[PDB]
DNA sequence: GGCTTTCGTCAACCCTTTGCTTATCTTCCCT
């Protein structure tokens, strides 16, 4: 069931987000749902304390079912009901914490803004799925939560093999020339 | 009354060492620097894990990165620089109330002993853990502001008094207690012997190909900079039941040995830091410990 | 009429290789633009653009995994757990020998400009990494375009960053056209209402998600226009090249 | 009440041999040393294999690295440097409780017998593994601290008492029971005969393309340090039904015979160090086995 | 009334194994 799951999520801490500083630091717990970047194939992350939640008859938590066949966009555009839109949005909140997060200065013209860079969840999940699908092996793989990533993030709880990030090494200069 | 600490109070690292490039030289020609190359060998042995008597009989094959001296050079040379940076009390994330009252409780830190133990950890060869043993003769050459010193025999587990390390410690304590920076270019000449295996930094990396993967820099054996930074700050002989110097940690914690010597007995960095801020008369040695933590830096969540 | 100061062979180790969540490796142009504005603050020489190239760069780790850093117990209140190993948050480290070239405008002799840049670099930190060594910086001027290329070829040997733009997104074209992605800036999500736990209380703060552009590495001599390698702070809370998209 | 071992309790190795370069000399011209080159020869024979007798008539072409003495020099020389380091009880990764109680339970260990068997394994030529067969005389020159020690005829399966191996082993046991280090510059002169084929270490290779690939250092035939270290610690005559000395493993396990001489019958090393830590008095050769494991090194936890 | 310590709570993977680029060079001319 799906409503059962959305409410299972809500009895708990109940956060649905597209960006978070939880990937940068597991002690951080800042979860941000941006509205503008939600599209047809936008992967969407969610947080529960210790990734809690019941499974269905096929053994999947809410993170699997909300992320295949564009189900989160289907609930987001209300093809399955406007009261479900409400349930989804009740979990879609912006919780903020700046501790254990990077804080840099970016020039905004005759002044600076303290930007706190938090990582995009759609980038992590969709990039891991795509670069494993499209055989792109110029990459690093990192398990984010540590030994037991369920305290981090539902995607870190389920994708235990590690997230794919880009190997951004430049070409070297050969010294003997 | 009861000036609380900032939640995310942070300090920058003031002892910044570079990566220790390992070269191969002779005790005769110590100018014949030759990059000790990280080689890759494959190892046949017996698997002997605590719970493996059933599989003890079978073999165990591991590909391991090794680093040995070539058989024409008997001396391991270690290259790094150490930059001591001033402004050790300028917090970059903590506010100007707790950190400034922290600072004004710390001008009475005797920086001379801190600088003496830092330069003595540089000079005695503390940054050379498993290859300072088995060395026939160590020799540390420290070059700073176009002036050069040499140290032959310094015992590493205690800080005995010599005028040369104290003479470097004068300018290091002048930088640390004051402003600016100072840089010591360190040359370690370690007479290990003909073809003796050297010990660079091993890496904390998930590697399916290499069971043991060493640190290389263009293939050349090298040691991690934070490893040498842990070596230089290994000055803490002031914890409870103090026998050997441990690294300056906020909790005095060697997770390598599984023991935290300053945790739970009210002598960690945070209790002494709150005592220094809130006007409690801090001891000289606790003062130097808090100052050494501020020199090391760190973020402090709470 | 353009003026540049070049610091060649900037051996830096301990670089925070975590450029973003999905990029680990060479620090992006936001890092070097931040280094440029850092000297605009400490030394007072106001910097328009920085062209940076990589002589050497190795991410610490294997070919598929980075070497994680052994964390130290530095948070407050978790004593008792300090005897065990500290939990590791992901921060890859790297070493890199760089060549930097700062567009500056200066009105004094080149010796005091070189001394000011040297005194900055002696107290600087490239991408969280200690600057292990660096050659003496030298001043070169770009009066014309041939002189611009003289400055360009004075960074030899280094692989500079040229912007090649985003067609559809980052993953698609990184596989298809095989270019490298990096942080060209950030996107502001929400205003931050709590300035207590920050560096300044008066500087306005935003949570950000890093936007990325797609870039290629070309040797500085093989770059036709040096403006396509000079990154500078654009007015879209991003950074951009002076020459635009490399073609 | 039971003191469990630390999960990451590990001991560094204390016998550190170098890679043993092989040269060619004469029994008279030991000053004329020419490096034994590793050549590569393509060799055709029968298919053999225990199964598949249908393809017995087909040939078998394998390319094999060989190493032979030249036909002008009849003596194989093997050079290596054994570094016995001390502090064998300080675990580098487990220092604390268990490790230190093992130390106090192993203070009265007969280090003289362990050092005697180590120096005898160096002196009798056990580090030569398959080179010894066909050698008419094996003369070992061990130079300790500028101390030439000549050995001519020592049987290998038993440790018969002599005065020169014991003379070296006095200060080797002084190093092992105490601190510091000692270096043994070991040369092996073996009258193998004119043009005799010598047997270096062979690399483990998975990419194949060459059936036997010998260990080489710049082309010169050499032996892996691990093989020499296995032969030095081949001192274990204290297992159940002990007939020949075996190498010291935690499980008493050699992998050619596919057995474990000390697993499954409560004299593997983990049970003995658990007993010695928990106040169960070991016998003398039991303590010598545990201390020989600590001298060998390894990791004992989990 | 927080507050700091330690113990209990909640989990579960599908992996792949080098290039990225690839270096700053002589015609006229007259002194």
């Amino acid at each position: 069931m799906i409503k059962e799951m959305i409410e299972d999520f809500i009895s708990k801490g109940g956060l649905i987000f597209t960006h978070s500083g939880r990937y940068t630091n597991t002690n951080n717990s800042c979860f941000i749902f941006n509205k503008n970047d939600i599209g047809v194939d936008t992967k969407v992350d969610m947080y529960t304390p210790k990734s809690a939640g019941i499974k269905n008859e096929e053994g999947e938590n809410l993170w699997q079912v909300l992320n295949k066949a564009n189900m989160f966009y289907r609930i987001y555009s209300g093809e399955l009901g406007e009261e479900l839109q409400y349930l989804l949005k009740s979990c879609c909140t912006a919780k903020e914490d700046v501790t254990t997060l990077p804080q840099i200065y970016f020039k905004n013209g005759e002044g600076y803004d303290i930007l706190v860079p938090i990582g995009n969840a759609h980038n992590l999940i969709s990039g891991t799925e795509y670069l494993w699908e499209h055989k792109y092996y110029n990459t690093f793989t990192q398990k984010l939560g540590g030994s037991n990533p369920q305290n981090c993030t539902h995607a870190c709880n389920k994708m235990r093999g590690g997230f794919k990030q880009f190997n951004c090494t430049p070409p070297q200069v050969e010294d003997n020339y | 009354t009861k000036l609380k600490a900032p939640a995310v109070l942070a300090y920058s690292r003031k002892i910044n060492p570079t990566n220790a490039l390992m070269f191969a030289v002779n005790w005769s020609d110590r100018d014949n620097t030759t990059a000790v190359m990280v080689g890759t060998k494959t190892v046949a042995g017996t698997q002997s894990v605590r719970g493996n008597p059933n599989d003890a009989d079978k073999g165990n094959i591991q590909t391991v990165n090794f680093a040995n001296l070539p058989h024409n050079k008997n001396t391991l040379l270690v290259k790094y620089n150490v930059k001591f940076v001033g402004d050790v009390f300028k917090a970059e994330l903590g506010g100007g109330e707790y950190s400034n009252t922290l600072q004004t409780a710390l001008e009475n830190t005797d920086f001379g002993t801190l600088a003496y133990r830092y330069v003595y950890n540089i000079a005695a060869g503390r940054t050379l853990w498993r290859n300072r043993v088995g060395a026939e003769s160590i020799e540390t050459v420290i070059t700073v502001n176009d002036q050069t010193f040499t140290f032959s025999d310094l015992l590493v587990n205690e800080f005995d008094e010599d005028v040369d390390v104290a003479e470097i410690a004068d300018m290091v304590a002048g930088v640390l207690s004051g402003e600016g920076f100072v840089t010591l270019k360190v040359e370690h000449y370690m007479l290990l012997g003909e073809g003796s295996e050297v010990f660079p930094s091993q890496e904390f990396v998930e590697n399916s190909k290499l069971s043991k993967q060493l640190f290389d820099l263009n293939g050349q054996a090298a040691m991690h900079d934070q490893k040498i930074g842990n070596a230089i700050r290994t000055i803490d002989t002031w914890y409870e039941d103090a026998t050997t110097p441990i690294a300056v940690e906020p909790y005095g914690s060697v997770v390598r040995n599984g023991v935290a010597y300053r945790a739970g007995n009210k002598t960690d960095l945070f209790t002494l830091m709150d005592g220094a801020v809130n006007g409690k008369s801090l001891t000289e040695e606790d003062q130097m410990f808090v100052t050494a933590n501020l020199i090391r830096g760190g973020v402090f969540g709470g | 009429m353009r003026k540049f100061i070049i610091v060649k062979n900037v051996k830096v180790d301990g670089i925070n290789a975590k450029s973003s969540d999905i990029t680990v490796g060479m620090p992006p142009a936001t890092t070097f633009c931040g280094l440029g504005e850092t000297m605009s603050i400490k030394t007072g020489i106001v910097v328009k653009a920085v062209s940076y190239g990589s002589v050497k760069f190795e991410v610490r780790g294997s070919r598929f995994n980075t070497s994680v850093t052994k964390f130290a117990w530095q948070d407050r209140g978790n004593g008792g757990k300090a005897n065990n190993n500290s939990p590791i948050q992901p921060k890859p480290l790297a070493d890199g020998v760089f060549t930097l070239c700062f567009e500056v405008e200066w009105e004094d002799c080149a010796e005091v400009l070189v001394d000011k840049v040297t005194n900055f670099i002696n107290t600087a930190r490239i991408a969280g990494g200690t600057i292990a060594s660096f050659n003496k910086p030298f001043v070169k001027v770009a009066k014309d375009a041939e002189e611009l290329a003289s400055v360009k070829n004075a960074m030899m040997p280094c692989y500079v960053v040229v912007d090649c733009g985003v067609e559809v997104n980052i993953f698609e074209d990184a596989v298809n056209r095989k270019l490298q992605p990096m942080v060209n800036g950030y996107k502001k999500l929400e205003k931050i209402v709590d300035n207590k736990h920050m560096r300044d209380k008066f500087t306005p703060a935003y949570l950000a998600t890093p936007t990325y552009t797609m870039i290629g590495y070309k040797m500085v001599s093989n770059v036709d226009n040096f403006d396509q390698a000079l990154w500078q702070y654009g007015e879209n809370t991003k950074v951009k090249t002076i020459g635009g998209i490399y073609n």
